[PDB]
């Protein structure tokens, strides 16, 4: 796209020992102004992997119908192979380079969870065609304000449980909602384990404390 | 800026032209050729921007000499000169266009004489004297005030002498050197060169 | 602008079973005169003559590429064309590129080819024709000839009157114009006779 | 435009054209392009008609109160400097000009060109305007100290006929001035047109 | 421009305005902006005028076709998906935005919003257009769930008539229409039934 | 360019002026600027003239192939879809603005055409640079099911309130009344200026 | 923000033996809306003088107040009144005096000299100034003048012998070159307004024109 | 001023036998918005001069301070002087064109009525320093919208009664409701004759008829 | 910024949030836009702080040294004034859209407006800043003439509410002010009392 | 581009300039003074803009005068160019700035010759040999090759015609003359010219 129209924000993702977490909020924004507030910008390719994208939504909705389609074809045969977080992680590097290489690219900041054969995967696929792996992510904003508060937990203890990447997530949200304009105080949150990718609805923030 | 002039008499068409090829404030060259022979009794002659000036030149020298060998005579000047006004028409808008000023002699068996004149926008003329580049401003009053129909080639020289001398003394261009021929009955002749050392 | 560029004015008038066209010689670049015979008007048919201004380079490819569709039309039908018939072919020809347009502006004078009845008529450069009654300039000085034309012309004339008042009207014009001058040339289309002529004008 | 200027061994000789232009459309045909200063003193007119005009009534003036101050008068090399100082305070916001002035001094006949940027330079033939590449091909090859009136007369006309026949810009009549040593005077006003004639068939 | 609808236990209500602009200059002043797409489904329209034209043409002969050759009435997402097609592959030349809404055997009355980007969104009630931003926080502080066919009509109304009230682009008369099993309803709310709100005084 | 239409109780009534310039001055003044387009349908135009000439008649020739290919009087909404597609598939380069208006089986018509191919059909319709002052006009005294005097008053009032106000508009009115059985063509209906003797 | 304004009208004036004519139309402009249609542009300075302007309307009113004040000045402090070169003469000064942000007028002054006969003077917006013997300034002056030349200056035409312009065919020619401009400029063509300075004084006469 | 910000429209104006009726809407406009809707774009000078304004409505404001001011002064030493529709006129066009001289103008378009001596008064004067006088006056798109139907009556009857001249206004005014989309549908009228100045409250033009 | 005063028969009631942003990030979400010019006549600012923060100072220090030489209470008429005074003179420099509230024992409780251009005018109720744009409608149709000071205090408060859940530049906590002949009152509205509006669901 | 030359030997500042004053393709003079005289030991030579030239070369002249005739005795070549120095420099940001390049050569009784280098952003050198234009770059590496600490003027001025000769082949402008004088013990010399007719 030449210039994005309806833009979501910031996505967050950790990795705890048996499974991957990542969260997001449901809002579109119209240039300052909250036009749709109950949108969902995270995804679920298949029982072992999940997707969420910032920026513009369109996009996102045609690479979720591209993606969704692919899975579906692949499965048709059933012939024992599956699609992997790794091979959906490259063939997203892949289609984005090849946007931005026409001079039109697809404006997302996507983000791949994931967990096979019993390790988890967390990669990162901006719209330029850049690619890397990390322990924990956050696009937008969120990669000033909730990236400092991950790597000051993660230093100390390299590993986690589920409970603490949860609460951990919890509070940089409430963060988000402090500091950020373009942020809402509803959000989604997902996980993915052995048994496969689980999305909880609407939750709130309203542990605010507004002492002014 | 390059010279060029030529002048008609009765039955000579004298041209004439420098010598420098100029790149930045050096000069690469001092004998340079911008005459383009391309058939017994056609002369070509041509300024403007390197490169075109050659290969547009020499894709005209070969379609004429195609033309004679193919029908057995040459093509007179008259075709000649629309022959190039259409080819060079016909790049004006095209994705390339060339960015060559022309100058067309000739004699032919029937009318005699030929000077064309053409500039970039491929607009062609016939005269009986022109000049292409900054030095015709100053040499195109001279030939004005001292030239005749019944001029013969003895005093054309005297003439042509006179404004490149103008030229050496008012100019800010140094242009030390310039050919000079002519077109009679017998062809082309080469003839003495005009130095001011 | 790109049709002040060479200069030019070319001038249509219509009397009582005659018409007369004219224009002037002077060929230049932007401010210096190089030659004083250049053609601007063309021998379509028998009685039908065509004048074209602006960039000289399009007045020379348009009026050869008519040429060639005239040559093929007569020798296609068997007879000669007739000047309503003439105007819209080139108005087509004009149209064809709307983008990236000839700058040249036509002008068309004739003589019905069974009725004898005069024609005149103006295109502009992307092919509007606008047919008159009375007279139509083109050109740099049109302003001119236009103060001048309405002032003179009279209807019904004689071919001795019209040639009096297109010449006293085109030279003023171009009397007050600087890029174009250095002489003048009329032709006068009556029944059975085409006279030619050139003025004395002007050569400053 | 077209003027011409040549010290010669019987003074000055000063000639000029008459059209004026706004644009392609032919305004006047019979402007004056010589300004008359005083008796002794004269200059030309080329680039901005009101800047010239403005500027030559000034230096008109202060050459008199000089006069008037000094019981004598004023020579070219001191005119051509008031003039030069004068015109360098507004250098940079859009003045046109470029002048010549001519006369006599008790060191005979002077000539010097004043622009708007700022300089001036002594000369023995100058010319100005947009024909000047024209005037200058027949003012170079004819132009000999050891001449006489007429022929410097007919030199004159001969350069300004061709200049304007050749120019866009010029055109009309040619006016002749002459400076000796007992003031200036008018020698002729003949038109281009009717020159033409007399200069071929 | 002002168009909205929302949605009720049977079908949806549909509304719009009537003047179209150049600049500061009303160039038509009884405009309809509401186009049918099928027999039982609609659409409004806001942008440019052209481009809101030619698509929804393009989309009426598509759905005619697909519709004749599957041998059954056609279904509220279909229209909106073909919509989004062609708003998201020429999403850079073309400026519209749309609003669906219709009544299909199979769910009754949906409404989809498709804006300028080719995104497609379903909604209980939309609004779109110039003079839209203006009633947002009423359409927050009025909307009720459950509501019925006269109240939604009312709602429409009045909002509408808000919208217009102070947008400079938007006026002229209100153009209603409930869809529903039976068929289609169209109205016009002209002149002095236009609901006044009171304006303060002093 | 002053364009303007009604519809009146049985048929159309259409209007314009008769004055083309270029730039500030009158270059013709009897412009035509009502075009035929059937026996039954005829146009205005507004805007750049070439364009109106080339698409009136491009869509004349199709009616005409149209109706000798079926059999039956054409209709006002085909040459309307025929003129709108055309002119959003050139994206608003051909700047023509028209007045389309006829009577066919399904009774009088009237529609309005922009550059950019949007239509709007309506009883009344003003086009060109006085269409303000006809429209004031129009609004002023328009009555729905008119007569056709009343009808042909209204619309040359228009007519001539723009020629009075309007610098590119003036010299004269044409009229052409289209029934259901007529068609009636009245070229100088009206001469509101006559030149100083 | 553009300071000025073109609201078009044409002038015209003519010497004579023993008279001085100035002519102009009385149509007021702006863009291609009519503000009104009976405005002059002729100026009666002294008994003896002349003046019309043409251009731009501010500037031409804001001109005609400061040359009625100086006029003033002038005889209070000599004790006679001004001639028409000292007009001239001073009309360039002032002229010139905004020479940097300038009036956008076309002066043409008229009048008698102290010898009995017509002067016509003719103004470019910045000083320059020439005596003339006929002038045209507007919007049709390049319509008008090679009439004039034709007609008052004899010009391209011989078998003729050039007497002098007497009062009556003067008149004849404005009107009907006014007539002709009205033709073909959309400008001018409201009204006509003819000033004629002679030794008794200054008269005015009115003739209609052409509607839009 | 650089930029305008709240605007009003157009103003129209009748002079009838013994006096001069003007007439305006009351809204402001803050770019395509009706932010404030019960302003009063009409101003009365004294006994005999009225004022009503277009455009920028804190440069209205300042001149009507200024104005005021002076006629009070003026006033004070009540020596049998008055100000005139004249004197207002002239002193009005020379302050906007001091203002458009300094390239800081002031950005209305005013109009003055008056009653004075036994004779109406109706001027016109622009922000560049444009000023004349016509029987009947439109600012904005009035201009294009109501001036051709006061020409189309006036050519006919050159005089009108009071009664003729309020219709003619209010058929004017509905007009620019139907086709102005900055137009309100309130309106003030003012009148002025021997007795003074008298203004009308909050009209409508509800004479609407929307058959569409 | 969304900032409000609305008129009632004793006094007037102010209101304003609490959000400074730059860009896209939060600055300040404590901030307090209302600042007393006198003992009973404040302003809600809008717009540049810098700008708003001199101006209110200068009106400040010009009304005390005025009312202290006149030796009675100023007028709200006054402090208009002089705020008009200074956004005329300096229009091209500054931006600043106030609001001037107070009570004087002449008229009571006046509100105007002074938006940036320099222009003055007397209101019943005004609404100004960012997200002001939001609720035009809902002002519109929510007024009726002659309340009491508990409506006026709840109807500023759902339009604040309404304003900033819809605008981006708009939030935080909601401030009040009813200013009477006592004195002044202020109480601040905050997390779980902000006055929640249904959303729509499904 | 003017053209300007210096060469300080053991008790000679040999220096040299064009003669041409070119204003547009024509040539105005021939014999055109760029050396500026200012005592009876101290030369300046000027190039650039019309006007500062003058403007700026007799405002110094006229201040090194009134220090002489105020103090009795003549300021220094190190005093010379340092006040020209401020004085250039002091112009720089100011509203009105020069943009002449400079050279000052120059002759004392205590410490010898002296040459001095001076671009138009007034920084000032002190250089054994120096020079000013376009033909710089081509003159600048003759004397890179040929120069000696103990050269005599019998060979400076060969060295000065062979790069005047180098110049006269390898340059695209027209420079025909140049001036040449000496400033020894004995003051200023003025010396022959050399021409290239």
């Amino acid at each position: 796209t030449q210039n994005p129209m309806v833009t979501g924000t910031s996505v967050l993702g950790v990795k705890f020992d048996c499974g991957v977490v990542i969260a997001a909020d449901m809002l579109g924004s119209y240039g300052s102004l909250a036009r749709f507030r109950n949108i969902s910008r995270i995804m679920r390719v298949n029982d072992s992997t999940m997707l969420g994208a910032s920026g513009d939504y369109a996009d996102f909705q045609y690479l979720k119908q591209v993606l969704g389609q692919m899975v579906i074809d692949e499965e048709l045969f059933g012939d024992g192979h599956s699609y992997s977080p790794r091979a959906i992680h490259s063939w997203l590097t892949r289609a984005m380079y090849s946007r931005r290489s026409k001079m039109n690219p697809l404006w997302n900041t996507k983000v791949i969870g994931g967990y096979a054969g019993g390790e988890s995967f967390l990669g990162y696929v901006d719209m330029l065609g850049v690619a890397y792996e990390a322990p924990s992510l956050a696009t937008g904003y969120g990669a000033y304000l909730a990236q400092p508060l991950l790597r000051e937990v993660l230093e100390k203890q390299p590993v986690l449980s589920q409970t603490e990447a949860r609460e951990l997530v919890e509070r940089c949200m409430r963060v988000l909602y402090y500091r950020d304009a373009r942020s809402y105080n509803r959000f989604q949150v997902a996980t993915v384990t052995e048994k496969g990718v689980e999305i909880e609805g609407p939750l709130s923030a309203q542990t605010n404390w507004d002492i002014a | 800026m390059e010279y060029l002039i030529g002048i008609q008499g009765p039955d000579y068409v004298l041209v004439a032209s420098d010598r420098v090829a100029a790149s930045n404030i050096v000069q690469m060259k001092d004998d340079h050729d911008k005459m383009f022979k391309m058939s017994e009794k056609i002369l070509l002659l041509c300024v403007g921007e390197a490169g075109d000036t050659v290969q547009f030149a020499e894709y005209i020298q070969k379609n004429v000499q195609l033309y004679k060998m193919r029908n057995g005579y040459e093509l007179s000047p008259t075709a000649a000169a629309n022959f190039t006004r259409r080819n060079l028409a016909d790049c004006l808008r095209s994705r390339t266009p060339y960015h060559v000023n022309l100058l067309l002699a000739g004699y032919d068996e029937h009318e005699g004489p030929a000077l064309y004149y053409m500039d970039y926008l491929a607009a062609l003329a016939k005269a009986p004297f022109a000049a292409h580049g900054y030095g015709a401003f100053l040499t195109l009053s001279i030939l004005d005030r001292y030239y005749t129909p019944t001029i013969s080639r003895e005093r054309a020289v005297e003439l042509l002498r006179k404004c490149l001398e103008e030229l050496q003394k008012r100019f800010i261009l140094n242009l030390p050197t310039f050919s000079v021929r002519v077109i009679d009955k017998d062809g082309i002749h080469n003839l003495e060169n005009i130095t001011f050392t | 602008s790109v049709m002040s560029y060479n200069g030019g004015a070319v001038m249509a008038m219509k009397g009582k079973n005659c018409v007369a066209i004219a224009a002037d010689r002077r060929f230049g670049i932007q401010a210096q005169m190089v030659t004083t015979d250049f053609q601007k008007i063309f021998p379509m048919g028998d009685r039908l003559y065509i004048g074209l201004a602006g960039l000289a380079t399009d007045v020379q490819t348009v009026a050869q590429r008519l040429k060639f569709r005239l040559n093929l039309y007569e020798l296609k039908e068997g007879r000669q064309i007739k000047p309503y018939t003439l105007m819209s072919m080139v108005a087509n020809l004009l149209y064809e590129k709307r983008f990236g347009p000839y700058y040249t502006e036509p002008v068309i004078a004739g003589l019905d080819p069974k009725t004898f009845k005069p024609f005149i008529c103006s295109l502009d450069l992307i092919g509007c024709p606008m047919v008159t009654d009375d007279f139509v300039v083109s050109g740099t000085c049109s302003e001119q000839m236009y103060g001048m034309c309405e002032s003179l012309w009279e209807p019904n004339m004689d071919p001795e009157h019209l040639f009096e008042t297109i010449s006293q009207a085109m030279l003023n014009a171009v009397d007050r114009d600087a890029v174009s001058g250095m002489g003048v040339i009329v032709h006068i289309i009556e029944k059975d006779k085409i006279t030619t002529r050139t003025l004395k004008a002007r050569m400053d | 435009t077209t003027t011409l200027a040549f010290k010669f061994q019987h003074g000055v000789i000063v000639a000029a054209d008459s059209r004026a232009t706004a644009g392609p459309y032919i305004a006047s045909q019979t402007v004056k392009k010589v300004i008359e200063i005083n008796p002794y003193l004269l200059g030309t007119m080329a680039g901005g008609a009101a800047d010239c005009s403005f500027w030559e009534r000034l230096l008109a003036r202060q050459c008199r109160i000089y006069e008037l101050r000094n019981k004598e008068r004023i020579s070219v090399a001191a005119a051509s400097k008031l003039l030069a100082n004068m015109v360098y305070q507004y250098k940079g916001m859009g003045l046109s000009m470029g002048t010549m002035i001519c006369g006599w001094d008790k060191r005979g006949p002077g000539l010097y060109y004043v622009d708007s940027e700022g300089n001036r330079i002594s000369g023995t033939a100058f010319s100005v305007g947009s024909g000047s590449v024209y005037a200058f091909g027949v003012m170079d090859r004819g132009y000999s100290y050891d001449l006489q009136v007429e022929e410097a007369y007919d030199l004159a006309r001969r350069a300004i006929y061709q200049a304007t026949y050749r120019d866009a810009y010029s055109g009309g009549a040619v006016n002749l001035y002459h400076v000796r040593e007992d003031g200036w005077i008018r020698v002729s006003s003949d038109n281009v047109a009717d020159l033409h004639d007399k200069y071929t068939s | 421009t002002t168009i909205m609808a929302v949605q009720f236990d049977g079908g949806v209500v549909l509304g719009a305005d009537s003047r179209t602009t150049t600049g500061s200059y009303i160039a038509n002043r009884v405009t309809d902006k509401l186009t049918p797409i099928h027999d039982h489904i609609f659409c409004c329209r806001s942008g440019s005028a052209a481009d809101t034209q030619a698509v929804a043409d393009a989309v009426t002969y598509q759905l005619g076709f697909h519709s004749i050759e599957l041998n059954e009435p056609p279904l509220v997402h279909t229209a909106a998906s073909l919509f989004k097609e062609m708003c998201y592959r020429y999403r850079e030349d073309l400026m519209a935005g749309i609003i669906i809404a219709g009544w299909d055997p199979q769910e009754g009355g949906q409404v989809y919003s498709v804006p300028m980007g080719g995104m497609m969104v379903r909604q209980s009630f939309a609004i779109g257009g110039s003079g839209s931003s203006y009633i947002y926080g009423y359409v927050d502080a009025t909307y009720r769930e459950g509501m019925t066919k006269d109240e939604c009509l009312q709602f429409t109304a009045n909002a509408l008539a808000l919208a217009m009230e102070r947008d400079g682009s938007s006026g002229g008369v209100i153009r209603l229409a409930a869809i529903q099993q039976s068929g289609v309803e169209r109205q016009v709310l002209l002149g002095d039934q236009i609901p006044k709100v009171t304006i303060s005084t002093l | 360019t002053t364009i303007a239409g009604v519809v009146y109780k049985d048929g159309i009534v259409l209007g314009a002026d008769t004055r083309a310039t270029e730039g500030m001055v009158v270059a013709d003044k009897n412009c035509s600027k009502i075009h035929f387009i059937s026996p039954n349908i005829y146009c205005c135009g507004a805007g750049t003239a070439a364009d109106t000439d080339m698409t009136t008649q491009l869509i004349s020739s199709n009616l005409e192939l149209h109706s000798l290919t079926t059999g039956r009087l054409p209709r006002v909404v085909t040459a309307n879809r025929m003129l709108k597609q055309m002119l959003f598939r050139y994206q608003g380069y051909i700047g023509a603005a028209l007045v389309l208006g006829g009577v066919d089986v399904t009774g009088p018509h009237l529609y309005s055409i922009y550059p950019h191919g949007s239509t709007d059909k309506l009883p009344y319709v003003t086009m060109g640079s006085g269409s303000l002052a006809a429209m004031a006009v129009f609004e002023d005294k328009f009555r729905p099911d008119m007569e056709e005097e009343e009808a042909k008053k209204l619309v040359s009032e228009a007519i001539a309130a723009g020629i009075f106000n309007d610098l590119g508009s003036g010299s004269n009115i044409d009229l052409c009344v289209i029934s259901k059985s007529k068609l009636d063509f009245l070229r100088p209906y009206s001469v509101p200026n006559k030149k100083g003797t | 923000f553009s300071p000025y304004a073109f609201n078009g009208g044409t002038v015209l004036a003519i010497a004579g033996e023993d008279f001085s004519i100035v002519a102009s139309d009385t149509r007021l402009s702006e863009g291609f809306s009519i503000h009104t249609r009976d405005s002059p542009k002729c100026y009666k300075l002294t008994d003896k003088t002349v003046i019309g302007c043409s251009g731009f309307h501010g500037d031409c009113l804001t001109l005609t107040k400061i040359i009625e004040a100086r006029l003033k000045m002038y005889k209070h402090s000599n004790n006679k009144a001004m001639t028409t070169g000292a007009i001239a003469a001073m009309l360039s000064t002032i002229l010139y005096s905004r020479r940097f942000f300038p009036y956008y007028v076309y002066n043409i002054i008229e009048g008698l000299d102290e010898e009995g006969k017509g002067a016509v003077y003719s103004f470019d917006p910045v000083g320059s100034y020439q005596r003339d013997s006929f002038k045209a300034g507007g919007s049709a002056s390049a319509m008008l003048q090679p009439l004039l030349d034709n007609q008052v200056g004899f010009k391209n035409m011989q078998n003729v012998e050039h007497v002098p312009l007497t009062l009556d065919r003067a008149m004849r020619l404005v009107k009907d070159v006014f007539i002709s401009a009205a033709e073909r400029d959309v400008y001018t063509g409201d009204a006509l307004r003819i000033c004629i300075v002679t030794k008794e004084g200054i008269r005015e006469e009115t003739v209609p024109l052409r509607k839009d």
